[PDB]
């Protein structure tokens, strides 16, 4: 359900920790992103 | 019948155009200004997103959420969010709205001000409802999405006056003339020529007559007699636009009258 | 036969890559038509 | 509007008239010491050494990155990152001092040889105020 | 960039417009002076509003993730 990193390129989730190889689960590009807070953001309509 | 005289040459849905009739400039301006600023509204102003998967920054979809006009009818039976009583907002105070957004087609689906829908209880009061005055029927295209593109948010829409942000504003523009013939001689026309021939006469030329020329100036004319057209951009029906600009303006006249009683 | 370093490329030159692609080749590179 | 000013709409200012985006991207990257002695990218505290940044570490996550919906502000740390000696001396990147915004989007990559790479993008939006020129 | 909810000089709500602007001169093959009093746009201020803008929406959609 909850994810620590998303692959840029594929869009596949990853959820990885650190020395799991900064690598794709598929492609090898190490672009990878780092997906949303969970703690929610407001914006005020201005 | 009274004081100042009224006559509406033109209405509709959106659109009143009258002639006021035996009143002073001061008054009849500040009625435009009540009417453009003081008149309250009912606007989106706060946005809690929780996914978007968009090509579009949350605060430029945010800002934009506010922009989307409500109902505003039954507004005066509805609390100032800061007057209420409760931590933040409530029903007493507030209209909360949810939309939920996903590209399910391989063609680009968009998010209208339609799909806004209230999650709050509305007590049985005209509130809310985003204004829908499209043809199709879907009315303010919000933002556009593609493939697996999502937008979650939560709005929590409460009341206001445009003197705090134009989304507030229940009025698009009040067109206002007086003196169609410059008689008063409230302007020096700038000219090549002839003054006459290069200005075009505004529509109101037919309610007047024109001066004559071996007819000298009038030192005593008074500017009576507004030709206006006030437009509702959606949130108060016209007729209420006006209505409740003569309302506020008297409220603020009565509360200074009512803060001397104190003193 | 032998290796001598390596040579920087002009985008959209000869040897770049972006040279042959198309408007939709290009937004699937991510890169700006 | 004199001597080369000029008076605008807020009305129209607030209905988006000239409203701007600013993003900033923030980089870093694990220094290696020969011997295999390499910084780390982790949310610290204390520690024996105890050389830190005023600013608040309170936003990162646990690899020492905040995540992309947090809204940044003062010398509030971006990016915390730690070298020790022959331990908590620091290496955080803290945001922009003048600066205040929302964490856009955070990259995490290798460097050519193998180094921990990171890029943290923070969004905000420019409204035109009175100082600024058009 | 998507087309602006509201005009910025008098906020007569330019926003639903758009889609209907589009198909009044792709559709109808109305010259674009006629297809903007169509929808009721006026004012020059309105006028603008929809005549001057550019959708990089739909560039910005043509990127895959
Ligand atoms: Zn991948
Ligand atoms: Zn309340
Ligand atoms: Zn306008």
């Amino acid at each position: 359900a909850t994810l620590k990193y998303i692959c840029a390129e594929c869009s596949s989730k990853l959820s990885l920790s650190r020395t799991d190889a900064v690598r794709c689960k598929d492609c090898g590009h190490r672009i990878l992103l780092k997906a949303r807070t969970k703690r929610l953001v407001q914006f005020e309509a201005r | 019948e009274e004081g100042p005289q009224v006559k509406i040459r033109e209405a509709s849905k959106d659109n009143v155009d009258f002639i006021l009739s035996n009143v002073d400039l001061a008054m009849a301006n500040s009625l435009r200004r009540v009417m453009i600023a003081e008149i309250p509204t009912l606007a989106i102003d706060s946005v809690e997103v929780e996914t978007n998967t968009t090509v579009l920054a949350d605060e430029f979809i945010a800002h934009r959420l506010g922009l989307i006009p409500l109902q505003s009818m039954d507004i005066e039976q509805l609390e100032y969010s800061r007057d209420c009583f409760c931590e933040d907002h409530c029903d007493k105070c507030s209209v909360v709205l949810t939309l939920q957004a996903f590209g399910e087609s391989e063609s680009t689906t968009n998010v209208y001000s339609k799909d806004l829908v209230i999650v709050s209880n509305l007590m049985g009061r005209n509130i809310g409802h985003p204004i829908i005055q499209d043809k199709e029927g879907n009315g303010v295209l919000i933002c556009k999405l593609r493939k697996g593109q999502e937008l979650k948010l939560t709005c929590v829409a409460k009341k206001g006056i445009a003197k705090e942000h134009a989304k507030w504003g229940p009025a698009a523009a009040i067109e206002f003339e007086y003196d169609p013939w410059n008689k008063l001689k409230h302007t020096d026309y700038w000219y090549e020529q002839d003054s006459a021939k290069e200005w075009p006469q505004s529509k109101n030329c037919e309610y007047e007559d024109p001066p004559n020329e071996g007819d000298p100036f009038d030192y005593k004319a008074q500017a009576d007699t507004f030709y206006m057209n006030v437009e509702s951009v959606g949130s108060i029906p016209v007729d209420q636009v006006v209505v409740r600009g003569i309302d506020t303006l008297q409220k603020k006249v009565a509360s200074i009258l009512l803060a001397l009683t104190q003193m | 036969k032998v290796f001598i370093g390596r040579l920087p490329i002009m985008l959209r030159s000869k040897n770049c890559y972006l040279s042959e692609a198309t408007e939709s080749d290009l937004y699937k590179l991510k890169e700006c038509p | 509007n004199q001597e080369d000013s000029m008076i605008m709409n807020q009305s129209s200012i607030d209905r988006g008239l000239f409203r701007s985006l600013f993003f900033r991207s923030y980089m870093d990257q694990e220094k290696k010491y020969g011997m295999s002695i390499t910084e780390t990218f982790e949310k610290p505290q204390r520690t024996n050494t105890l050389r830190m940044k005023h600013g608040t570490y309170d936003k990162l996550d646990d690899d020492g990155l905040i995540a992309p919906g947090v809204r940044v502000s003062g010398e509030d740390v971006i990016i915390g990152k730690t070298t020790p000696i022959s331990s908590k001396r620091d290496a955080s990147t803290p945001l922009r001092s003048t600066e205040n915004g929302i964490v856009d989007q955070v990259l995490v990559t290798t460097n050519q040889d193998g180094l921990k790479f990171v890029k943290v993008r923070v969004r905000t939006t420019k409204i035109p105020q009175i100082g600024d020129k058009f | 960039m998507i087309v602006p909810v509201r005009c910025f000089s008098c906020g007569k709500v330019v926003g639903d417009k758009w889609e209907s602007y589009l198909n009044l001169l792709q559709e109808d093959e109305l010259d674009e002076g006629t297809a903007l009093s169509r929808l009721g746009l006026k004012r020059y201020c309105c006028r603008r509003m929809i005549l001057t803008h550019v959708d990089l929406i739909e560039k910005f959609l043509r990127y895959n993730p």
